[PDB]
């Protein structure tokens, strides 16, 4: 049939000629490129839009398979000068053959764009429609801006493209434009009225389906987190309705809290309020995670949480316990030593500990505040009683906050530091663990003396900085915005 | 007939969504608690139909809470239908009761003095197929008077015979070893061949726990054998199934003699010799029911026979011929057949006499292996291998299987890496090949591996103490990947900032080098990973005070100091503020070598 | 409804 | 020994299970998904042999049914499928026409005849015509 | 890109598939199939990776829509592409019917061969020359969606309005469109954001165009601000010990009194354990459904400037009465006549400079439909 689809290259209908060559391009075994080779180098040469677009994809789909070839090189070099082309279907075929194969990555990829390439470019973005434009985005999403001249000029160039694919095109324009922020951002005042451009737009995206919603939202959160400074006061309106998907829920509450501000407190706390009616055991979950966090930002809304979340403790459910448990460790962390009555409390409901991480938040904090404390010393020697299948982190934890402590008070856990070390230095199959008991072995025989020196020192404050993500991490998602990756929260260095 | 029960299931089942649904069992609930609590409670159809209506509502996904001392009330009745109904329900529904356990037993203890096999039936069915104390307590002696020197129907006697195996199963403790195994060693010749399945199962389990008390029947069960294998083209067609003369008591028996050594009588060896070599030669002629059930049977009596032949091992050649045959098969037509057969290989690989044939036949299993398209075989194969594995077989095997590993899809993976640990701990000729495997699977998969099969390859290391620096070597050459998993992060930072000192000397693994390429992956850890590499950072530290003052830089960055994460601040202010002292004594001190783990 | 422009 | 019986249709409604161990509902339910979901995967080109962890499933088509079968895992299999078959040629020959609706509307009848020949984990019965036989004698009293 | 393509129904088989690339296996399909309409554990993401295998799942009448791959492409495109494939597929048989799917083989698949290989999607470009109307007809149709969330204290919590303009022109030739409305930002209104259709030309910004040929849209637009509210709700509860309550529901007609409200819906809340409601109603017919925990009155017509009220009585079962009732809002469906947004249409300047025919003979028609979209009132 290779035979017979070489003939039909040969037919002087241009659709019989692409069929061919499209059925040819999808098919993979060892000899199809070579054989393919020679009819393929006429057919990107041919007198019509829809034979040299099929030729373009088939190359794409060649290079992909057995194919590292001269002759394939060559194919590429007469697709790159193809991207000079009549037709908006060849050139965005043929940039999307240029990108695919940009993946294909011997660090000589894409192999061109340079001013001459941009304005050709721009053209075609004029001239395309929806595939073509994002091939064209993301493909300039690999340039590296020389100066303000040419950056003002294409920006300019994109800036009116609110258009007709919406969300694919214009959030790949987003994809750019942020990729090429390098300007200072008081210039010329281009950085300005751009700031008040973007708002609207972004806006507008939260009026399709929930699941583009969902999408648009992760984008919004990750953006948020990268700039605050953008939707400074548009925190009314992503107020959630109460018949939204519950993901765009929770990440809507988490927007609410990347955003309240010196003016919020009153309506944030009504909102979450109404929102802790909620049944869902995620949703109360992460609104008082909201109400911490909130209690975080500033200090009335510090003592008002604080006051909410005592309420809550007595109204005995479990886990918003162990939830407002690591809350009350972060205030701590945050602002310490005002509200140490509360432990008493947190002792009276330390029966309702069945999560690991709330747990080591209370031998931590029965550790911070051993001066407090005359009965916690009997809470944790009960809590001895696990010294395997307990968690690593929980192990290293009570190691801590038992070693600090019998630093502060050693008249009476003498023993218990002993007998914790031997069972650390006799039974960790963690290295680790083991290295770290030897350390504290070879310190408090050595002399609290120097130990209180290193252990008790102070640390400092956490200052506002809930839930924030890794920079560089960050900076790698800005340039993969629109794909998975970002939804993802993890890099391709995970997944290839 | 009865009409009722059919309306209701067309009625309940022509349902629209389960809600529909939900409102018809509303209803219909309310109806059925109307009819039972008030109201009159006829004897035959009203309640019949009723309980029938609850029953099937109850199987097909819902609950059954009242109606049940009127489920006992079907049990003291007349009528056969009524019994059985209320038998069903008591059966199928069995909660937390005392009085109905009682009213139970008196029930059965009163239908039981009965002479038809209905009710004795019934009773030993409902014993059997719940059972529980008392009940089973009522009749510890009184099943056996039943299957002493007493003959009743022989369905009746199969169902008590089979009664008193769950009883034992369920109470081995309360079962009595009275003088009761005469007759029951004298039945395995009567003519009914259900009661003979019954007996042999019983015997079976009887004898395999207690071989004492049943020596006395291998005769008589072998010259049941002689005379089954060939009776006649029309013995008992009644207990015939396409063509084929009662495969299942034969395979049972086959069964059956497993429980005791080879047979010291001669004339019962030899008999069975000439029974199995029979076996051979009429498999040896084709098929005489093209029907593949036909084969199907024949094929499992000897498959039986095999697995007789394995355990007791009276014979090298017949063993040889029996690993022919199964050989065979691996490249039979029949999916089932190569199925059966590679099983029946992986036992017979056991067999020292034919295990040289088994061995031949390694590359064959290899081939199946790789020619399957069926998943299954593969890891029956590795099983085999296992089975098979010395040290020149745990190497070729393990370079074998590390490929079928990189053509594995997803679990097999894991699971095959757990035992090339185990095998390699095992048969570790030279340690260098040990953790060259390791280190070639964690490349291979690297996502699917442990937590502790990298604490045990840490703990050997530590133990064997020459091949520390060739791993540290290794494994500082691995790293420089460009593509590097956070497993491998762990691994080597332990190993490296533990055995810095022997590889610093080269510049290309200076300790500056060790450092960047620790800080370059620094940005691709988990938590507990940044914690680790701390501590080796500082334990760095006290190995190359030369690069102290950019090791002091780097944790001093904010991102590190203000965490918000409280076990990475207190590593973070202990490390700094001890090399803030950095008095070399303590420093030197407290950070000791580590003494090597003990094995545990 | 429809109104003349 | 027999663990547990399953006859379950394309979908997965629970039409029969048939248990003789101490066993709880939670564990029983999911277990039915978890084979459903392996069973339903297959085809007709497979041998019909599967391993689960401490278990294995003997499992015949017939038209949309699925018959599983749960024993031990020394136990013959293949005497087991052709019990199965047995009783699929029995229960055809019962009613002169063999379909969804006999086990809906005859489930009483369905559990006699598989406690007059399954009991305890075992075959208790392997002759047809004596099945039959009782059969007759047992419907013919009410 | 994008490798298998695979659909099923509410029954769960296999309806169509095929695969662009080496990648994607059958194991994909039936973990699809297993983890999504066997899997029980309902909250998810529209989106989901299952062992490096990537999942888009969407319902549409009774068919889910399934793409997987292994790479990381933007989702907005194929989603877009999913939407279009849909879409086609109802323009090309109406009603997406199961046995409506099935009896498209040859067509199903020519237009995968086309549209879309190896994952690569295929595919003035509105209007030809050659159309001729010797009756210069077009048609406007106003289509705007009130949304609003009413507070039980009287004021506005939220109020926006999506609007989309249809019309259906049939006209001669190559006609020179000018639209003309009140643009000034005296009747004057702002538009707070506005997107186009491709043959909108950017150069008060007017829209200078030449329309598609029959029945378009030409903008996709967004008002917040400035919004003619349709109606107000006024709550009213009152409890009755432990076994009754009294609601009364006010609502006020805001628009003008020449104008009557068809199809009015007011959906009025009560709790689970509501043993009955009586129903009271001057105008309309009022309804007590105890099931959905609703009263259903229906008001046919009812003026401007005018209010209407249901009396009821919403009696309730006695109960864990620690727990309160929390309300739900006040909702409401309607349809009004008129634009709630206030735009005025100021003219439509079509000119054919090529043939000899004026403006006079174009016959253009416009008309106001106003939907309801979330309409509620908390109280």
């Amino acid at each position: 049939a290779v035979n017979s689809f070489v003939k039909d290259c040969e037919d002087p209908n241009p659709l019989i000629r692409a069929l061919a060559v499209r059925t040819m391009g999808c098919i993979r075994v060892d000899k199809i490129t070579e054989y393919l080779c020679e009819p393929l180098r006429k057919c990107l040469k041919d007198e019509d839009p829809y034979v040299r677009k099929t030729a373009a994809v088939c190359v794409a789909k060649l290079h992909d398979i057995n194919a590292q070839m001269v002759e394939d090189q060559g194919f590429l070099d007469s697709l790159r000068d193809l991207i000079a082309d009549s037709n908006p279907m060849v050139v965005a075929n043929a940039v999307a053959a240029l990108s695919e194969i940009s993946e294909s990555h011997p660090n000589s990829n894409l192999l061109d764009l340079n001013p001459q390439n941009i304005n050709k470019l721009l053209t075609a973005l004029n001239e395309c429609t929806e595939w073509g434009q994002i091939f064209i985005l993301d493909c300039l999403s690999n340039y590296n801006p020389k100066d303000d001249r040419e950056a003002q000029s294409i920006c300019e160039r994109v800036t009116p493209r609110l258009s007709h694919a919406n969300s694919a095109v214009v959030l790949s324009a987003v994809k750019v434009l942020m990729k090429f922020l390098e300007l200072l951002p008081k210039d010329s005042d281009y950085y300005n009225m751009l700031l008040k451009k973007l708002a609207p737009p972004l806006v507008t995206l939260l009026s399709g389906e929930p699941e583009v919603q969902y999408v648009a939202l992760r984008n919004i959160n990750l953006i948020v987190q990268k700039r605050p400074e953008i939707l400074k006061q548009e925190i009314k309106v992503f107020f959630v309705k109460y018949n939204d998907p519950i993901y765009v829920k929770l990440e809507k509450l988490d927007i609410m809290i990347r955003l309240a501000s010196q003016a919020n407190i009153a309506q944030v706390l009504a909102e979450l309020k109404e929102y802790a009616t909620e049944v869902d055991v995620d949703f109360v979950r992460k609104a008082v995670r909201a109400i911490g966090r909130c209690a975080i930002k500033v200090e009335q809304s510090a003592e008002r949480c604080v006051s909410t979340l005592l309420d809550l403790i007595q109204t005995k459910v479990n886990y918003v316990v162990q939830e407002a448990i690591v809350v009350i460790r972060d205030i701590f962390r945050k602002y310490p030593n005002k509200y140490e009555s509360i432990i008493a409390t947190l002792c009276e409901n330390l029966d309702s500990l069945d999560e690991p991480d709330a747990r080591a938040a209370m031998i931590w904090i029965v550790g911070e505040y051993a001066e407090r404390i005359d009965n916690a010393d009997e809470l944790l020697e009960s809590f001895l009683e696990g010294f395997h299948d307990e968690s690593t982190q929980v192990q290293l934890t009570l190691l801590t906050a038992i070693v600090k402590l019998f630093l502060k008070k050693p008249s009476e856990t003498q023993e218990l530091v002993q007998q914790v070390l031997s069972l650390a230095t006799q039974d960790s199959d963690n290295p680790d663990l083991r290295d770290r008991g030897y350390i504290y072995w070879r310190l408090l025989s050595t002399d609290p003396v120097t130990a209180k020196e290193v252990v008790l020192s102070e640390k400092p404050l956490i200052s506002e900085e809930t839930d924030l993500i890794e920079p560089t991490l960050l900076d790698e998602l800005i340039c993969h915005i629109g794909s998975l990756a970002s939804v993802y929260h993890k890099p391709p260095n995970a997944f290839v | 007939g009865m009409r009722g029960l059919a309306v209701f299931i067309s009625d309940i089942r022509n349902c629209k969504s389960k809600e529909a649904e939900i409102k018809r069992i509303n209803k219909e609930l309310a109806n059925i608690r109307s009819k039972f609590k008030g109201d009159k409670a006829l004897d035959g159809y009203s309640k019949k139909k009723y309980v029938c209506k609850l029953l099937f509502i109850f199987l097909l996904g819902h609950d059954i809470d009242f109606g049940h001392m009127e489920a006992v009330n079907l049990l003291s009745s007349n009528r056969y239908t009524e019994k059985q109904i209320g038998y069903l329900f008591i059966s199928v529904l069995v909660n937390s009761n005392s009085e109905l356990i009682r009213l139970i037993n008196n029930a059965i203890k009163n239908d039981l003095a009965s002479r038809n096999p209905t009710f004795m039936g019934l009773a030993l069915h409902c014993i059997a197929n719940v059972g529980s104390r008392e009940m089973a307590e009522a009749f510890a002696g009184e099943i056996p008077k039943i299957l002493v020197a007493g003959d009743t129907m022989d369905s009746v006697k199969q169902s008590a015979a089979l009664c008193l195996l769950r009883l034992y199963r369920t109470s081995p403790d309360l079962v009595p070893m009275g003088d009761w195994t005469s007759r029951v060693v004298h039945l395995l010749n009567d003519q009914h061949l259900g009661v003979v399945t019954a007996a042999t199962s019983l015997i079976t389990t009887l004898a395999q726990k207690n071989p004492e008390e049943f020596k006395t029947s291998v005769s008589l069960a072998v010259s049941r054998l002689s005379r089954i294998v060939t009776s006649a083209s029309t013995d008992l067609q009644d207990y015939t199934y396409y063509f084929v003369p009662a495969p299942w008591l034969s395979v049972k028996l086959l069964r059956l003699l497993q429980c005791y050594p080879p047979p010291e009588d001669p004339a019962v060896r030899g008999r069975l010799t000439e029974c199995l070599e029979t076996i051979l030669n009429k498999a040896q002629e084709p098929p005489k029911s093209k029907k593949v059930q036909h084969s199907n049977a024949k094929n499992a009596v000897l498959f039986e026979a095999i697995s007789l032949i394995i355990h007791h091992d009276s014979e090298p050649n017949l063993l040889v011929r029996a690993c022919n045959q199964l050989g065979q098969f691996l490249q039979h037509r029949e999916t089932n057949l190569r199925y059966l057969a590679l099983e029946s290989m992986c036992t017979l690989a056991s067999s020292e006499f034919s295990h040289e044939a088994v061995k031949t036949h390694i590359e064959t299993v290899i081939n199946a292996l790789k020619t399957e398209r069926d998943v299954s075989v593969r890891q029956r194969a590795v099983d085999l291998l296992y089975a098979m594995c010395d040290r020149s077989n745990a190497q070729q095997i393990v370079a074998e299987m590390l490929s079928y590993l990189e053509t594995a899809d997803y679990s097999i993976r894991e699971e095959i890496v757990l035992k090339v640990a185990i095998l390699a701990e095992k048969y570790a000729v030279d340690y260098t090949w040990y953790v060259d495997t390791i280190l070639n699977l964690i490349r291979i998969a690297g996502d699917y591996v442990s937590e502790e099969v990298w604490y045990r390859v840490i703990q050997i290391v530590i133990n064997r103490d020459d091949v520390q620096g060739y791993a540290a070597k290794t494994v500082f050459e691995a790293l420089q990947a460009p593509a590097c998993h956070e497993n491998l992060v762990k691994v080597g930072g332990y190993i490296l900032g533990e055995f810095g000192n022997l590889i610093a000397g080269d510049p290309r693994s200076s300790p500056l080098i060790q450092f960047n390429l620790l800080h370059s992956k620094f940005h691709l850890c988990s938590v507990p990973t940044r914690a680790l590499l701390l501590s080796t950072y500082i334990k760095f530290v006290n190995l190359f005070p030369e690069v102290k003052a950019t090791i002091q830089d780097v944790l001093r960055s904010d991102s590190q100091l203000k965490n918000a994460d409280v076990e990475l601040q207190q590593r973070a202010v202990e490390y700094l503020r001890l090399s803030t002292v950095a008095s070399t004594d303590i420093l030197a001190t407290v950070l000791e070598e580590m003494p090597p783990f003990p094995e545990r | 409804d429809y109104q003349r422009l | 020994m027999i663990r547990f019986i399953l006859i379950q249709n394309r979908a997965g409604k629970t039409r029969l299970a048939k248990w003789y161990m101490q066993f709880d509902d939670d564990e029983k339910q999911k277990l039915i998904e978890e084979v459903h979901a392996v069973v339903t995967v297959r085809d007709a080109k497979h041998t019909n042999f599967v391993e689960f962890r401490n278990f294995k499933i003997i499992y015949r088509r017939y038209a949309g049914l699925y018959f599983c079968i749960c024993v031990d895992v020394n136990d013959n299999n293949l005497a087991y499928l052709e019990a199965i078959h047995n009783f699929v040629e029995v229960l055809n020959e019962y009613f002169h026409n063999v379909c969804e609706l006999d086990l809906v509307f005859n489930f009483y009848k369905v559990y006699t005849v598989v406690d007059e020949m399954f009991l305890a984990g075992e075959i208790r019965e392997t002759s047809q015509t004596k099945v039959l036989k009782q059969l007759l004698m047992l419907q013919s009293l009410e | 890109m994008i490798g298998g393509l695979f659909i099923y129904n509410h029954k769960g088989e296999v309806l169509i598939s095929r695969v662009y690339r080496d990648d994607i296996g059958r194991n994909a399909v039936d973990a699809f199939r297993v983890n999504v309409i066997h899997a029980r554990q309902q909250v998810r993401s529209p989106v989901t990776n299952i062992a490096r295998t990537s999942f888009f799942h969407v319902k549409r009448s009774n068919i889910w829509l399934a793409a997987v791959t292994k790479q990381n492409v933007n989702a907005a495109m194929v989603f877009e592409f999913l939407y279009k494939m849909c879409d086609v597929m109802a323009a090309y048989f109406g009603k997406i019917s199961e046995e409506n799917i099935k009896n498209n083989f040859v067509l199903i698949y020519e237009l995968l061969d086309e549209i879309l290989d190896f994952g690569y999607p295929q595919n003035i470009g509105w209007r030809r020359e050659g159309i001729k109307y010797r009756r210069n007809e077009l048609f406007l149709d106003v289509l705007e969606s009130v949304n609003l969330l009413m507070s039980p204290q009287g004021q506005v919590l939220s109020a926006h309005v999506s609007g989309r303009v249809v019309m259906k022109s049939y006209l001669s030739g190559m006609p020179e469109c000018k639209f003309g409305m009140n643009d000034k930002i005296k009747q004057s209104i702002a538009i707070d954001d506005c997107t186009f259709h491709q043959c909108v030309r950017l150069s008060e910004r007017s829209i200078s165009f030449i329309p598609p040929d029959g029945e378009f849209e030409l903008m996709r637009y967004r008002t917040t601000k400035d919004i003619i509210l349709p109606f107000r709700v006024i709550p009213l509860v009152r409890e009755v010990g432990r076994t009754k309550l009294e609601v009364k529901v006010v609502i006020k007609s805001n628009f003008k009194p020449s104008l009557l409200a068809q199809k009015i819906e007011v959906r009025i809340p009560t709790p689970l354990n509501t043993s009955g409601v009586q129903v009271i109603c001057m105008k309309g017919k009022a309804k007590y459904k105890a099931s959905e925990n609703a009263i259903v009155w229906k008001i046919k017509r009812m003026a401007g400037m005018k209010e209407s009220q249901i009396s009821a009585e919403i009696e309730l079962l006695p109960t864990n009465d620690k727990k309160k009732w929390a309300r739900p809002p006040i909702s409401m469906n309607f349809e009004v006549p008129f634009a709630p947004s206030g735009l005025k249409v100021r003219y439509l300047k079509v000119f054919e400079p090529k043939l000899n025919y004026s403006d006079h003979d174009v016959i253009k028609w416009v008309r106001y439909i106003g939907r309801s979209g979330i309409y509620e009132t908390r109280c």
